[PDB]
């Protein structure tokens, strides 16, 4: 469950809220959530927006049209799933359609991250064919703003900038390793770059979360290492001998 | 305040209608005079569109003059500052914006 | 990179502006920019221009219509990229869509060229299906005037940077200055940034080629200076006395 | 009661039309005075959409006030409580909802 | 100056409405006479579209003539030079162009 790398999207599940608390509060817990099993496929909502004209006569440079973002919509979420009329959850789905109330429903992704929306049923279909299991197709029109998985995400910048260099001699044809700790009390979410100070006696390669330093020419060389936008940095000095 | 600062978006309507004295003689002949002594005043049918919070400021500015009184404005037509009076400033409210319609009449006063 | 010859197009990078300056000034720099990684598909918006009728009753040759260029619009830039909710640049994307402000974003091609637009996110989407990576789909509506790569047709490429510091004692209540020679035969289109290697003994402020170093605490302090995306960099040393 | 406690639709019109004393003959000189003391009282063209059951409560309120008997109201325009009266309030009764179209003329007494 | 030197849009209206002496009571006999000597002088509803900079020149011309002071004009209808006056010439100022809507009533004197 790494929410910083791409995922294959298999194992995603779907639930509908059946409690009375705050669905947006704790969507990680599936206590008061009824699962819709046998989900054939799912098309999530499309968060769109409408534009307002932002062109005034008093403006200079009237050659290019200008706009601005207005209200935003939460789109419709569709999904088809195996038709099981005797299974509770489908009965709850038809009750949701008939009563027509606005209810919350969450989608659990195979990252540990969830996406909970809130809407009402606007379509209940069904495809009947031989040699293929009967499917029930549902469409939910969403209202208001939903809680994306990027809302529950957290960042950490606890200032743990540590640089451990080799700080030893290197020779022609060999290389040395430079290490940068990315543990501001462990958790981190940033990036960094490193480069030599001359590019005439030594070369650097920043990969594998390490720095490979190659002494093409002898002498004293320096390597700045700056993390992120420039929040923190360090300097390493490496000696290259004639031998 | 004195100067109108908000901008006019869509393309206003500028009406001239100079007042003249006209006499229609008989077989196609006529007589025409400028009636007045000082030019033509011209009026602007103007529309603003402003966020729901600046609408209160716009309404307060237009109310402080209250139909009478003249404020300075530089129309985006001839780009010369003139003195105008506004007496309607209707306003339609929306979800995130308010659209104002007004008739600015230029006055020598 | 040969902008005078056709190029393939593998290695196109999308970036968004997090700085406060003018994005159109130096788009080549990646200093105040954040990369949108894992781009599955890209489609830059097409510049268009409406038409106005230009036919008049007085003119001759009325059998053929006439028209003229109206108002230009920078179109809609669309891109689908792998869904990584927990990495910065995607939470920034969702914040950009939610707030609705008009930020700048640039596209860098394997030519050393870059197209920079200004716009706001108008659509945010998802595509869930087993055996396929979850893809977040984004659409951006551009406003104002775009700065296409054809505007920049000179690029002197720089290829030179040196820094001479004071490298002397700094007293409390007084500050020193650092000199940065960035003149490979003078003409340049390239800027820099500098940072302190410890943030305790001395703090550096960089503005308008002026780098002021304050010796907050006594000892030996290091100031790395790196220019542009990280091709050139160097180190300066400053001594600070307690008295 | 004495407080309109319903929520209005997005599109709502606010006409101002201040009352002033204007003197002008032909196209000559013009003089403007602010006439009364209580400036302009505006006018809010308001529309509401309520289910078919709350229509009875809303109409009972409006008909109890019956043209006279101004009531307190907090428009979402300036968010400042005022006193208004309603005189028309037509209604259109759809299959599941009803739509009130009313006018609110702000008063003083 | 004394000649309208601008080019009009395709759609232009030409009303004639001749002036005659007509006598008829109820549905009985009718008698018609040509009334005046200078028949009908027509009326050209004219529209123009010019860039935002030529608007100043066109409006300065029209306001200098100011209702009276007929000027010479060659309509693309009959291509024969005539004398006309303008009294309204409203304008609509779009983002890049401005559209004049004016009337030309042909005269004799």
């Amino acid at each position: 469950p790494n929410p910083t790398m791409p995922v294959k999207g298999a194992g995603t599940t779907l639930w509908v809220y059946k409690g009375s608390g705050d669905p947006y509060a704790n969507p990680l817990s599936d206590v008061d959530w009824s699962r819709l099993a046998k989900v054939k496929d799912l098309t999530p909502g499309e968060l769109t927006a409408e534009s307002y004209d932002d062109s005034y006569l008093d403006d200079e440079d009237a050659d290019w049209t200008a706009t601005g973002q207005g209200q935003k919509s939460a789109g419709d979420t569709s999904f088809t799933l195996a038709w099981m009329p005797g299974e509770q959850g489908q009965q709850a789905l038809l009750a949701w359609f008939n009563e027509g109330d606005t209810r919350a429903y969450k989608i659990r992704f195979p990252n540990g991250t969830v996406d909970v929306f809130r809407g009402w049923v606007s379509s209940i279909g069904k495809a009947v064919t031989a040699k293929e299991v009967i499917t029930r197709t549902v469409k939910v029109t969403n209202v208001g703003r939903p809680s994306m998985a990027e809302d529950r995400s957290t960042v950490t910048a606890a200032t743990g900038m540590t640089v451990t260099p080799a700080s030893t001699s290197v020779v022609k044809g060999q290389s040395t390793t430079l290490t940068v700790a990315f543990q501001p009390e462990g958790v981190t979410d940033k990036s960094f770059r490193a480069v030599s100070a001359d590019k005439t006696k030594a070369t650097v390669s920043v990969s594998g979360m390490t720095i490979t330093v190659n002494g093409v020419a002898a002498g004293k060389v320096n390597i700045p290492v700056v993390s992120g936008n420039g929040e923190f940095a360090a300097v390493a000095e490496i000696t290259v001998t004639a031998s | 305040m004195k100067t109108f600062r908000w901008k006019v978006k869509p393309g206003m309507d500028v009406a001239s209608v100079p007042s003249v004295r006209k006499v229609r003689f008989g077989d196609g002949y006529s007589q025409r005079a400028p009636a007045g002594l000082n030019a033509n005043l011209k009026t602007y049918s103007v529309t603003l569109s402003v966020p729901r919070e600046e609408a209160t400021v716009l309404e307060s500015f237009l109310e402080e003059h209250g139909g009478w009184k003249s404020f300075l404005w530089t129309p985006p037509y001839e780009w010369r500052q003139i003195k105008v009076t506004c007496a309607k400033w209707s306003s339609r409210v929306s979800m995130l914006r308010v659209e104002f319609s007004a008739e600015f009449e230029q006055v020598v006063n």
